[PDB]
C-alpha cells in the first residue's frame, strides 16, 4: 500500500525489524515520556496525586517517598533525572534517547521504576 | 531524476534473481542453498523483498563485499546497486548513518521512507546491527 | 513500606541467613556451591551478604535469567526479589536503572543516603562491569 | 586511606571523631534540610500530598491544618522564614548554618518537628 | 628552530601511521568545511546553482533531486543538518569527526553519499 | 502494534476506514507538502536547478513551470503560498489540512494542477 | 553507613567493588581538575615555580618547559585545556569524566603525565 | 593522494620545489601566530614564565625587559602590537603573510630574533 | 632539561644499538625471529625506528606490560624508558597522549618546533589500536 | 478499572462474542436480514467487530436513538453503551468526535491508543460521516 | 619542603618518639597513666597517630603550652612542631587556623588535599571543642 | 572537455611520452644538452615531468612566448596548450597567481581534488620566480 511508512503500512512484518528509535527529533522522546506518565497514574489511591504538564516544567509527584520536580537545565547537557541516592546527573542524547554520560541509565525509565516500586512497598 | 535504465524491458531485468531461476515461479520456491543470516526486510503488500549480505573485516573495518537481492520494482534494483558499490572499498562508518534519502534520490526523488520502493535503508541497518552482536559489544547497539 | 512478610523466627535465630547456609552454624562454614564468576559482596558489621548470578544472552544483551542469594535484613530479601523479577527480558541498561531505584525505595522512609542493608548497589555495578570484561569490550567499560 | 579535604579520610573510625559541620559551604545545610523532608514525606496518609522543589521555592503542604512556604530572602538577612503563629523571622549565621540571635531558630528543626507530628497523630 | 608545528613535525610518512586526522577546537573545521563545500557542489550532470556564503550562514546547493543546508546550531544539539525530507539530526564532536547522537558515527559519510546519489541520476 | 498512535499503529486497517490523519500542525503539514511536491516534480519538461527549503522559507527556482513561492506567514492565517498565475491566498485549517478561506481548497491541490501540467508538455 | 554520605560512609570499608565516577555536576569537576595538578606538583618547585589561581582562571607559570593553561570553555564541551603539545584539546563527558573528542583520553591522566615529566627533566 | 586542497593533495616530493601556502580559508593568521608563539615559549629555561591562551585574547608573560602583547585586532588591520620597546606598529598582507607597514618586514622575524637574542646571554 | 645522560653514554660505549647487535656492524645484519605483531613505525629519513610491544589484560583494558625497541639516538632511550614505566598499570587510552612538546620535555628543553625527534606517538597509537582491532572491534581504530 | 462485568458473567459464557454467536460456531453464519447502511467496523486479529446503527432527526443532526452490536472484549461494551447514552437527546458533534482519550479512559488505565480492542471511535466516525454525505454537506467534512 | 631528615638523620634513627621510648618494641606498650584528655586521633589504616595536648589559660583563652606526639611519617614531625610553636601566646580558636589548609603547606608543599599522614586537623578541632566544654560554653561550641 | 583527447590519437601512439622522447634507441639516451634555466618540476613516482619555459620582455612586462613539455596523461596536453596561448600577450600579472582551477576546468568540471594530475602549475611558478631572481628582486618573490 501507500503512506506513511513503516508503522502505517499494512504488511505488518516491518515492525519486528531493527530501525532507529526516532528520526525527528526531540519531539518523539518527549511524547514517549508523557506516554509513560499517563500509564503510571492508575493503580495508586495515593503515590501519584495528579500529573501536571506545564510549560517548561514536568511534575511527577510522589508524596509516599518524597519527590523533586524537573525543569529545563541550561546547555552542556540538559535535564537531570537521577534520584537522591547518587545525586544529580545530567542527561544528553547518545543514540535515539537521552542517556546519562556515565552509564546506560535513561530518564523515562527512572520515573517508570520509582512509581512501580511504590506499588511494591 | 534520470533513467536507471530499468524501464522494465524486455523482461530480462525485472527481477534479477527471480528471472535467473529456473524453476519459476513455482509457488513452492525456496531460496537455497544461499541464506541470509544478516539483514532481511520485505513488504509483500506490493511484493518487494530485499536481503543484504555484508562481509566485514574485523580488524580493518572495511566492507569487503555486500550483495543485494531485490525482488521488487525494476527501478528499485538500481538504488541497491549504486549503494552496494559505494559502500564497498569504504569503511564501516560509510555503511553507518545510511538514510533513506540517498537511495530515494538515486531512484529519482528524495522523499523519506518510500512505500514499496526503498527497503534498502532498513536492510543495511539490520545487517550492521547484526554485525555489532558478532563484534561483541552491546554498548553502541542500544 | 509494607510487610514482606518475614517471620524471622524460629531457631535461626536471626532472620533468613540460617536457611541458605547450611551447614549450620557450624563455625567452620564455607561459602558454597554454584558460581558463574559474577559479583559477590558482603559487609562485616551489617551481617548481610548477597550473590547475584546473572545469565546473559550475548545476541541482544538481554538478561535471560537472574537468581539471587540474600543473607541479612528482611527488606533486602524483597529488594533482590523485585529487581530480579523486573530485569529479566530487559537489557543491561534497564538492570542498572532498576537496581538504583530498588535500593532507594526498599529500605523505605527515604533518607537519601546509601545503606549496607541491601548491598545491591555494589553488586549490580560488579555484575555489569564483569559482563563487559567477558564480552571483550573493556575500552567502553572504562 | 587517601582523599579528601577534610575528614573524608576514612581510617574506619573518623565517624566517632568530631569534625566541623560544613567544609563547603552554605549549601551543605540546605541539602540536609531537603534530605530530612524526603525521609519525613513517607508515612503520611494525606498529611503531606505535595512537595515540589522549584527554583529556590520549596512548598510543604499540610491541607489539614494549613501550611506555609519557605524561600530565599534577597541579600540582607538571607533566607526568609514564615510562621503564622509567631510571625515571620529572618537569619544571619553563627555556625555557617544560621543564627540564633532571636531566639534559637533553625528552619531544619522547625520543619522537622511540624511534619513528624503528622506521622505521629 | 626546526620545522614547524603542529602538522609539520611528522616525517611526512604519517599518511599510513595512526595520528589524529585533525582536531578543531574551533578553527580547523570551518576551513575544511569550505574545501568540502566547493568539492560537493561541482561535477553533477544536472544544474547546480552557485553556493553563497553570507557570514554566519551557509547554503549548500545541490540539484533539484533534493537539497539540505549546513548550519551551526547554538550550544547543545550543535551543527544541525536540516534535511527537508528527513528533518534535522544533531551532532556533537566525539572522535575528531562529528558524530550524530541519533545514529552511528562520522558526519562526512552522509555528505559524500547524498551528493553522489545526485551526481548519478 | 503498540506505539505510537495512530499514524504508526495499524491492525492492518484504517487506510480503508474514514478517520482524520496528518497534523502537527507545523512539521507534519510541511513534510506531506514536500512529499507531494517532489513526487509531482519528476519528468519535468525543462531542468530544475534546485529547490531549497532553508528554514521554513523555500525558494524553488523552476524555469519550466510556475514560480510560486511558499513561506510561512506570521500568526494570522498561518502559511503563505503565492501562485503567480492566480495570485496570493492564505490558508487556515478546516478539514485537517490548510484550506483557503478565499477559495475552499487546499494548497496541496495547487501543486497538483501547476506541476503535473508540466510533465505533459 | 549514615552521614556525611555518599562518601564518608563505611561499614568498615570504603569500597570493595568499583563505583562509577559521578557528575554532581559542574563544580565538582573543576575542583577535581585543579586538585590533580596541585597534588602532582607538590614537594617540588622545580616543575612549577609558582601557581596563581584566580576566580574562574588557573595560571601555572613554568619557564622550564613552556606553559599550558586551564580555563572553562563556554557551554557545551565545557572545560578548555590549552596545551602547546597538540594545541587546545576540547573535552565532553562520556563516562562521568571528561573524555577527549579526538581519541578519547581523560584530561586527569594528561595532567598526570605532563607534571611528572617536568619533575623528571 | 586524492582530496581536498591544497596541502593534502601534493605527492610529497614537490615540497622543496615552489608551492603556494594559501590562506585555507582565512583563519590562517591565528595558526601562523600560534606556531611563532610556540617557538617563543621555550628554549629559554630562565625566561618566558607563562604563555596564556584565553581563547580569542592572548597574553604572553615575559620577564624583566620590555614586554609586548600581541593579539588579533578585529578586522580594521587585524594585528595590534602593544610595545614600549620601539612603539606601535601595524601590519597588512603583501604576499599572503603579514608585512610591517612601518618596518617593511614580517612580524615572525622580529619575534624569533628578539626572544632568541635573550637566550644568547 | 638536563642530561639523561644523552648519546654515547655509558659503558656501551656508543648507545643501545651497537651493544645489542649481535651482529655488529655488520652491514648485512638482520633482526629475527619472534615478533608479537604490535605497532611498527620507522622513519630512516629521521634515522629512527621504534617498536612498542604492549601486553594487555583485555578484561580491564589495562596494559600489563610494555617493552620498547629504540633505534635513533642514545638520548632517546630515556624517553622510551620513562613512558613504559608510566604506562603500565593504566588503561589503553592513558597509554597514548604523546606529542611534540612532551617528547621534547623528556629529551631536555623544548624548542616546540621540533621535526621528528621521536616516533613514540605513532608507535603507541598503533599498538593500542592494533590490540582493539584483534579484539574484533575496529570502531575505535577509526 | 471496574467490572460491568468485563467477563460478562455468566452462562454467556466467554465474553460478549458467544452471547451473539449464538449460534456456535457455525462457519456459515452471515449477518441477516435487514441493514440500515450505517457504519460498520471490524479488525481481524483483535477479535472484535462493532456496528452502531443510528437514527437521526434531520434538523440539527440530533440522534433520536442509537443501538449497537459489540463483539469482542467485555470491557469493549462499555464505550458503545456510554457513547450512545451521550449522543441521544443531543447533537452528534458535541458528544462524539474524540478518538484516543475516550477509548483509553473507558477500557481501564489509558493505553494512549485507539487500536483495536475498542473500535468505537472508528464505528461512530463511519456512521456520522456516512450520514453527512447523504445529508449533502461535505465541505466541512472533507 | 626540606629535610628533617625523614629517615635516619639526625641520629634518631626513626621518628622522634621511638628515640625516647623505651620500652621498645614491646608489643604490649600503651598510653598510661595520667592524661589531660584533649584531642586524640589514631589512624590504624594509615598507621600514623598524633596526640596534641593543649594547656589553656582559662581567663584569656590563650594556649600556655602545647606538646605533640607524632607517630608515622618523618615529614609530619615538622608540621606538628612548627604549628605548636606558633599557636602559643595566641587565642586558641583563632590561633589554630586549620580546616585542613595550613597543615598541608608545612608538610612540604600542599597537595591541596588531605594527605592522610596528617591527623593534626582532627586532633586540633577535637582539642578546642574539649576546651569549650570545660569552660562551660555550649552556645559557640555548636 | 569530453575529449582533450584523453586517449590521444592518431599515430602518437601511447601518449605524447613516446612522441617527445626519443632519442631512439640510441644507447646514449638521457636528457641533454641545452636548457634555458627556467623552472622544471617532475616526480618520478607520478611518471610526469612538466617544463614551462617563459620568455619575458622586461620593458613591457609581457610574456613573449611560453612553450611547454607535457609527460604522463594525454589529457594534460590540451590544458598546457590552452594556458600558454592565454599567457602570451598577457602581462606578468596574469602569468603569476597561477591556478589551480585552470588545469581542473579544462579536463572536466573542476573536481576540487587533483593529485598529480598536472605539475604544470608548479613548472610555470618556478619559471617566473627564476625570472624575478635574475633581474634582482627577491622581495617581490617572497
Amino acid at each position: 500500500v501507500e503512506s506513511s511508512t513503516d508503522g502505517q503500512v499494512v504488511p505488518q512484518e516491518v515492525l519486528n525489524l531493527p530501525l532507529e528509535k526516532a528520526h525527528e527529533e526531540a519531539d518523539d522522546y518527549l511524547d514517549h515520556l508523557l506516554d509513560s506518565l499517563e500509564e503510571l497514574s492508575e493503580a495508586h489511591p495515593d503515590c501519584i496525586p495528579d500529573v501536571e504538564l506545564s510549560h517548561g516544567v514536568m511534575t511527577l509527584e510522589i508524596p509516599a517517598f518524597g519527590t523533586y520536580v524537573i525543569n529545563k537545565q541550561p546547555p552542556n547537557k540538559q535535564i537531570w533525572l537521577a534520584s537522591p541516592l547518587s545525586g544529580p546527573n545530567r542527561f544528553d542524547l547518545l543514540n535515539g534517547e537521552w542517556v546519562s554520560l556515565r552509564n546506560g541509565t535513561k530518564l523515562t525509565d527512572i520515573l517508570t521504576e520509582e512509581v512501580e516500586k511504590a506499588i511494591s512497598k | 531524476g534520470s533513467h536507471m535504465s530499468s524501464i522494465t524491458k524486455r523482461l530480462y531485468h525485472p527481477k534479477v534473481i527471480e528471472h535467473y531461476t529456473h524453476p519459476r515461479n513455482v509457488g513452492s520456491l525456496d531460496k537455497k542453498l544461499p541464506n541470509v543470516g544478516t539483514g532481511l526486510v520485505g513488504a509483500p503488500a506490493c511484493g518487494d523483498v530485499m536481503r543484504l549480505q555484508i562481509k566485514v573485516n574485523d580488524s580493518t573495518g572495511v566492507i569487503e563485499d555486500v550483495k543485494f537481492k531485490t525482488f521488487g520494482c525494476g527501478s528499485a534494483i538500481a538504488s541497491s546497486s549504486y549503494m552496494t558499490e559505494l559502500v564497498q572499498g569504504m569503511t564501516l562508518d560509510d555503511a553507518a548513518k545510511i538514510k533513506n534519502t540517498e537511495i530515494a534520490k538515486e531512484l529519482s526523488l528524495p522523499p523519506v521512507k518510500l512505500h514499496c520502493s526503498m527497503l534498502a535503508e532498513d536492510a543495511i541497518k539490520a545487517a550492521i546491527k547484526d554485525y555489532k552482536s558478532k563484534r561483541n559489544t552491546p554498548t553502541m547497539l542500544s
